């Protein structure tokens, strides 16, 4: 995976070049947010629990999906789908320390949308429960880290479509 | 960076940072523009620090710019500067990074068998490291010179 940083620094690797002044912006803007992140990591990582849990009260409890016949029936669905919320979660707040989304594709993301397929895991309804975690993050960590948090919660439904 | 270390050590262990991490990315950050300065500093510098490393190598080893030594002529004595200068871009880059990983990562792994097969002795590149630290490190103050200095050691120690 890259941060901000080393993401920084790959490009201007592959250009045989020094730190140029727009690199140097790029990383003081990443500096100039580093506590923000971290305050909003501390956070994510004090309510993950009740985040996923609302989550999912909000988005997939009482429906034909918890039924039996359902993906998310049996307990042990019903634990293999709050657990792929909590991965969710966990590789979420990585990316938005890092300021970059590779780790998502490198981490999460490959692979992910077949796997799903060849389970009969819903995307919609997994889709559908991300973004009601995006919400009930942004109420947490505030507006300002909710909107960044949003960009990797976005970035992992637009992996699965 | 720290940030990436620390990120995939926690997904290692399936948990979120610990406090303890946190509070390394917190310096981490904050003493970014102090990084950023110093890698300023010596990018600015860049063709001075080459020139003055490069005649410090030479004098102490003119084996490798006499006849059958591998720099010899102009042109592989500038292939060789070349190479000073390749460094010198990798150490700015592991400055603003925290660490050396940059360096390592571009620079170090394979280096004895990439200068084995050109021929060129390592421990005369490592020497021209040495000249470049010097150069570099005079144009910082005290503290500084030492926080920058610590990277050109890393490279010396993975050369010798
Ligand atoms: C919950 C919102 C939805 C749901 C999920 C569900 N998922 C599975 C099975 C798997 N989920 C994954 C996903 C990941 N595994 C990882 O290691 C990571 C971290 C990068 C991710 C994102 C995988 C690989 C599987 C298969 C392997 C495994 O079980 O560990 C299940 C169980 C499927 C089954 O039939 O056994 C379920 C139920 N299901 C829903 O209905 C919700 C929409
Ligand atoms: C200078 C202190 C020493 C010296 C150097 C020297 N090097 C070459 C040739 C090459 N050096 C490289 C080096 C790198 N490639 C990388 O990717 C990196 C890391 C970023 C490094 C440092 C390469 C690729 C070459 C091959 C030529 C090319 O660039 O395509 C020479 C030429 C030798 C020859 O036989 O042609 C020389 C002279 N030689 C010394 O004696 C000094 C100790």
């Amino acid at each position: 995976m890259q941060d901000a940083i080393t993401s920084v620094i790959n490009s201007s690797d592959v250009q045989g070049k020094y730190l140029d002044a727009s690199a140097i912006q790029k990383l003081k803007a990443y500096f100039a947010t580093g506590e923000l992140r971290v305050r909003a990591a501390t956070t994510i990582s004090a309510n993950a629990a009740n985040i996923v849990k609302e989550a999912v009260a909000k988005s997939l409890l009482y429906s034909d999906v918890t039924r039996p016949g359902g993906n998310m029936y049996t307990t042990r669905r019903y634990a293999a789908c709050i657990r792929d919320l909590d991965y969710y979660l966990r590789y979420a707040t990585y990316a938005m320390l890092a300021g970059d989304p590779s780790i998502l594709d490198e981490r999460v993301l490959n692979g992910l949308k077949e796997t799903y397929n060849s389970l009969g895991v819903p995307i919609g309804a997994t889709v559908q429960a991300i973004q009601a975690m995006k919400e009930v993050t942004a109420g947490l960590v505030g507006g300002g880290a909710g909107k960044e948090m949003g960009i990797y919660f976005d970035y992992i439904c637009s992996g699965l479509s | 960076s720290i940030v990436t270390k620390s990120i995939v050590n926690a997904d290692a262990e399936a948990r979120y940072l610990s406090p303890g991490e946190l509070d390394r990315i917190k310096s981490f950050v904050t003493s970014g523009e102090r990084r950023v300065r110093i890698a300023e500093t010596m990018t600015g510098a860049r063709e001075r620090i080459i020139k003055q490393a490069g005649d410090q190598l030479f004098g102490k080893r003119p084996d490798v710019v006499s006849p059958g030594g591998n720099a010899y002529g102009a042109d592989m004595t500038a292939t060789c500067l070349r190479d000073l200068d390749y460094y010198l871009r990798l150490i700015t880059y592991g400055i603003v990074a925290g660490d050396v990983t940059p360096i390592e990562e571009i620079g170090v792994v394979g280096v004895r068998e990439m200068y084995k097969s050109l021929g060129t002795p390592i421990e005369a590149i490592a020497e021209g490291v040495r000249a470049m630290k010097s150069v570099a490190t005079s144009l910082l103050s005290g503290a500084d010179a030492a926080e920058a200095g610590s990277y050109f050691d890393y490279l010396i120690g993975a050369m010798s």
